[PDB]
């Protein structure tokens, strides 16, 4: 902990000044350090740690799949051998995934699910968790990646639980909940009936409690019902 | 157009 | 030298697959452990080197004038104190902008620019030092701010000198001298006068010369041009 | 918009 000697305001403070620098990687080391404080995160302080890490791992998702794309055509029939340099790399970009995904999974583990109580904190860790695995799943290729995948399901299923039995269905982290587990079962777990299944039925049920809201609620939750109408336009 | 999920890149 | 391992044509190689990755961090590491095998560099090579260090520096430079603006902006009066967090973040960023820089200095002055015969491969290397030079004038405050745009202009100065002896007025590393030399008179220097003069002569003798250039050189000298011409369209 | 220097950023 290169952070431990930062006060936990100002390692919070820092965060927010690295997003409007776009700094993510300093955002992620500062969010990283307010969390092994060993407070719990307010609903601000969760949003700054969860925006930090998916700008990281989103750099070196967008980054595998180009490379992943191009060791694939060097695999063709007809292909121009060019050496070892095209997996080399492709799998040192992996690796620097899978340590990202490993430093937050191990931060929800250590310890903020467990000492998460409050629905709204509780499905947002286990949403993450879910998340995390999924990433892992994506570059998953020898005996775990089953196991990997079921790891994803399991805390995916359990914030799926709690979020149907504490929260509105118009609430937008069990929206994101419910758009997140819908693509895993479409592109991770080859269940495209289930993804469209549960999108097509977190859509009409946030539809009918629309009337609730007021108009900055009605916002939040209609922009993530139209990413769910995408998709579904996309998979039907 | 890839299929989305929350939250999104910057 | 972490990569003193690794094959000059496969960190060549794996520098262009970072480019393709958008991984500029790795792209200059490979090209800094090119640089370092003690050949020189082809075209190509000499364009990728520029291109790796000129994203990773790109990032820090956007950064260092979001974090400076706050930093000023929470120094007006009547703003309130906020404590020293901005000014910490904002020199972490200075002081890691100004190790690029000095990582690139020194690979020019060891040993790039003393080996570089060629008119096209010298005014190329002198174009980086006068650029990374006036990088660190950006930021510069203390008693070598002076020494250091002298520096800038001094490098510049050279490779103008022999770009103007050994090149034709449309080359496009002649003409993005300029364009450089130009803006650091105009933002670097407070020589507003100069800079619109170089940048409005070094148009002008290219326009002249473009009946001497095939299609495909046209277009690479017009795109320069152009830039050129926006530039004094801004300043005038 | 800001003046021009090359090369820019991607
Ligand atoms: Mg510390
Ligand atoms: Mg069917
Ligand atoms: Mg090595
Ligand atoms: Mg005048």
């Amino acid at each position: 902990g290169a952070m431990g000697s930062m006060e936990r305001a100002s390692l919070i403070q820092k965060a927010k000044l690295a997003e409007q620098a776009e700094r993510y990687e300093d955002m992620a080391a500062f969010m990283k350090g307010a969390v092994e404080k060993g407070e719990e995160l307010s609903c601000e302080e969760r949003n700054l740690l969860s925006v930090a890490y998916k700008n990281v791992v989103g750099g070196q998702r967008a980054a595998w799949r180009v490379l992943s794309s191009i060791e694939q055509k060097s695999n063709e029939e007809g292909s121009e051998e060019k050496g070892p340099e095209v997996r080399e790399y492709r799998e040192k970009v992996e690796t620097e995934l899978q340590g990202v995904c490993d430093t937050v999974l191990g931060l929800l583990d250590s310890h903020l699910i467990k000492e998460a109580g409050d629905a709204e904190s509780r499905v947002f860790y286990l949403k993450m968790k879910g998340d995390y695995y999924r990433y892992l799943a994506e570059v998953a290729t020898g005996d775990d990646k089953k196991r990997i995948i079921d790891s994803a399901r399991s805390a995916y299923q359990e914030a799926m639980d709690i979020s149907k039995k504490e929260m509105p269905p118009t609430n937008p982290i069990r929206l994101g909940l419910a758009l997140n587990f819908s693509v895993f079962h479409y592109e991770i777990a080859n269940s495209p009936e289930e993804a469209i299944s549960l999108a097509k039925t977190t859509f009409d049920e946030a539809m009918a409690d629309l009337h609730t809201l007021s108009e900055d609620s009605y916002k939040d939750s209609t922009l993530i019902m139209q990413l769910l109408r995408d998709n579904l336009t996309l998979w039907t | 157009p890839r299929r989305n999920t929350l939250p999104a890149m910057d």
